[PDB]
């Protein structure tokens, strides 16, 4: 629910429509009382502002240091993450068996290879 | 000796220590890390 | 005897049938590995062949519906943003 | 539902370890352990 309770006499439908130049004159009337005082930034109308991430109950460490992250790249929307090792997943080619390798090491890639 | 039911452990598979490596605690830390986001997605949310 | 044999020959080693007891030439069991994985690498190939042929034949028969699901949900976050949008003017306007 | 007793005791605390305290390594660590319960079971049926 809305916290504004002030009353000024409107009256959009009965009343007639200012002015381009009348809307004007009310806007720098309005800024020139903005200029008389300064703002309040503990006003009861505004709400609190919103905690840091690590003063928020909901979001964990590793949330915090993400949101940390994506906050530090330039390009938020664009700010992609490294891709984990999915060449894994594919064929596994022959291994390069050399004639100066040894055969322990030899049998370790070909056992790596057929693992993989 | 009546209402006390000894439990016994099966050796057939291998003997896995309760480490933050295994595959169900994984799940369990990205699940926890799930709701955590959404919950601080819906705090932000219901304050926008 | 199964956990021991299991602990001194390898895993990898044990799944092969090619491993015999009295083979101890390392050229041999070297030989029977590169059999082995260009096997493997043979019957990954016709997998894959076939999941790819599988693949693309579901693509075929369910683009249109991927398609309409895709339109749903842009049409329900279209709808959602209006409705979020609907839902502060009515405030507005009641408070008015 | 009637075989089957549910044990009732403390909830086991895993201590998460400092090498998992970003996304992408907790995904690496699950993708590791993934593919090595794959190459397992795959193992395990080729001795069968």
């Amino acid at each position: 629910m809305p916290a504004i309770t002030t009353v000024h006499e409107s009256l959009p439908y009965i009343d007639p429509e200012p002015t381009p130049e009348q809307r004007a004159a009310a806007e720098a009337l309005i800024a020139e009382e903005r200029a008389k005082v300064p703002d309040d930034p503990y006003h009861a109308l505004l709400p609190p502002p919103l905690p840091p991430l690590n003063e928020s109950r909901h979001l964990t460490p590793i949330l915090q240091n993400e949101l940390a992250r994506l906050a530090s790249s330039p390009d938020p929307q664009a700010a992609k993450m490294d891709a984990l090792d999915f060449s894994r997943y594919e064929a596994p080619e022959m291994p390069s068996i050399d004639s100066s390798q040894s055969l322990e090491e030899t049998a370790s890639q070909l056992w790596e290879t057929l693992k993989q | 000796e009546t209402d006390l039911l000894p439990i016994k452990t099966s050796r057939v598979v291998r003997p896995r220590p309760p480490n933050f490596t295994s595959i169900p605690s994984l799940l369990k830390a990205f699940q926890d890390e799930w709701d955590a986001l959404v919950l601080e997605t819906y705090t932000t949310r219901e304050q926008l | 005897i199964w956990n021991r044999r299991e602990e001194n020959l390898n895993a990898l080693r044990l799944g092969l049938g090619y491993y015999d007891s009295d083979s101890e030439d390392g050229e041999d069991d070297v030989a029977n590995i590169r059999a082995t994985l260009e096997a493997a690498l043979d019957r990954l190939m016709a997998s894959a062949e076939k999941g790819n042929k599988l693949e693309k034949k579901l693509n075929l028969h369910l683009g249109g519906y991927k398609n309409r699901a895709e339109m749903l949900r842009k049409k329900l976050g279209e709808a959602h943003a209006a409705l979020e949008k609907a839902r502060n003017a009515l405030a507005g306007f009641q408070v008015l």
